[PDB]
């Protein structure tokens, strides 16, 4: 068999029903992010004379 | 003679800030045919 995924002839056993070098590539990506920020300020003043 | 004079005050302030950013990305891909280095790429 001539392959083609590597460009080389190879020899198969007489037993094997089929051997084949067609490629399939399957990719799955999942990315998930969150960023949170809170800021708080308070001031109080009380006075007399 | 008797005299009295008086004053009083109360005061406040507040401030806030907030942020929230959220994101999702997904990809799904299939390749058939080609050679594994370039199909990978």
């Amino acid at each position: 068999v001539f392959s083609g995924d590597g460009k080389d002839f190879y020899r198969l056993s007489g037993n094997v029903l089929s051997y084949t070098f067609q490629v399939k590539i399957n990719n799955d990506f999942n990315y998930e992010f969150y960023n949170s920020t809170w800021s708080y300020v308070k001031h109080t003043s009380t006075e007399h004379t | 003679t008797k005299v009295e004079h008086r004053c009083t005050t109360n005061k406040l302030s507040e401030k806030h800030e907030g942020s929230f950013i959220q994101g999702a990305e997904k990809s799904i891909s299939l390749i058939r045919g080609g050679r594994s280095e370039y199909g990978a790429a």
